[PDB]
Parts: structure tokens; C-alpha cells; sequence
């Protein structure tokens, strides 16, 4: 779950965005 | 080809594993983190996830290795086999929905402590059809 664990920090990322 | 910046947001992630930063995730550290995101993953499930990564066969995983295998996942954008596996993640209680105080949890486990108007607007910017939650479809095109 390494992988699946730096997407759902992506999915905060892009929320942190515009 | 990998960044500097992507670089520095695979090695938040290898951080968040690597709790003693001593540069090298265990079993043990991998354990602590699965059960944080709703697993229950046994030693032998547990050592699977680590040989999978650990390349020279030392039994745990160091900041190369870890490099590695982000790096080539990232590199397959043809892949849904990892936002699968995202979505499962969040979906704690297996109903083919996120609802808010699951991506609430996941959230907190990154580290990020968000109000619950935070955490709704992160459902809202998913929640194509409006009721609430976010399904496979939806987080699909969220990641995607
Ligand atoms: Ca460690
Ligand atoms: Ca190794
Ligand atoms: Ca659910
Ligand atoms: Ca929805």
C-alpha cells in the first residue's frame, strides 16, 4: 500500500490547490 | 523522468513508514502503518509487501528501493490497479463508498488535521452526483 497511500496524499494535494 | 519535486513528495511518503528514520522500513513500521489505514495484514502479508520492494533481499526496504518501485508505478499511467487500491483504502467498511468521515480518517492519518467544512469540500470536489459520498467512478476522475 505504499503506492495507494502517496495517491491519497495526491488527492490532498490537488484539494490544496486552485 | 522523476523531478526534484517528485522526489520530495515520494520521500514524505517513505517518512510516513519510516517513523525511527533510520532510512530503512520494517515489517514492523509497515504493520503500524496498514493498521492505521484499516488493515490487519498478518507477518507473512507483511513480509510479502516487503519482498516485493526490498530488491537486494535484506529484509527491509531503504530510500533506493522505496525510489524504485514509486517511480515505475508512477510511470504507468495506463494503471488502475494502484487507484484501486487507493479506493479501498479509504473505503474502510467496503460499501463502494468514501463517505466523508472515511476520507476524514485517512486524511488524519497523512498527518492533515482538516475542520469537517474542509473535509466536506474535499467530498463536494469528488462528489460528481451530489449525495454525499464519493464512489469508484468519482475518485477515478479525481485522480485522474
Ligand atoms: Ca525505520
Ligand atoms: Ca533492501
Ligand atoms: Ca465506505
Ligand atoms: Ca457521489
Amino acid at each position: 500500500k505504499f503506492y495507494a497511500t502517496f495517491l491519497a496524499a495526491e488527492y490532498f494535494r490537488k484539494f490544496k490547490k486552485r | 523522468q522523476l523531478t526534484e519535486e517528485q522526489i520530495a513528495e515520494f520521500k514524505e511518503a517513505f517518512s510516513l513508514f519510516d517513523k525511527d528514520g533510520d532510512g530503512t522500513i520494517t515489517t514492523k513500521e509497515l504493520g503500524t502503518v496498514m493498521r492505521s489505514l484499516g488493515q490487519n495484514p498478518t507477518e507473512a502479508e507483511l513480509q510479502d509487501m516487503i519482498n516485493e520492494v526490498d530488491a537486494d533481499g535484506n529484509g527491509t526496504i531503504d530510500f533506493p528501493e522505496f525510489l524504485t518501485m514509486m517511480a515505475r508505478k508512477m510511470k504507468d499511467t495506463d494503471s488502475e490497479e494502484e487507484i484501486r487500491e487507493a479506493f479501498r483504502v479509504f473505503d474502510k467498511d467496503g460499501n463502494g463508498y468514501i463517505s466523508a468521515a472515511e476520507l476524514r480518517h485517512v486524511m488524519t492519518n497523512l498527518g492533515e488535521k482538516l475542520t469537517d467544512e474542509e473535509v466536506d469540500e474535499m467530498i463536494r470536489e469528488a462528489d460528481i452526483d451530489g449525495d454525499g459520498q464519493v464512489n469508484y467512478e468519482e475518485f477515478v476522475q479525481m485522480m485522474t
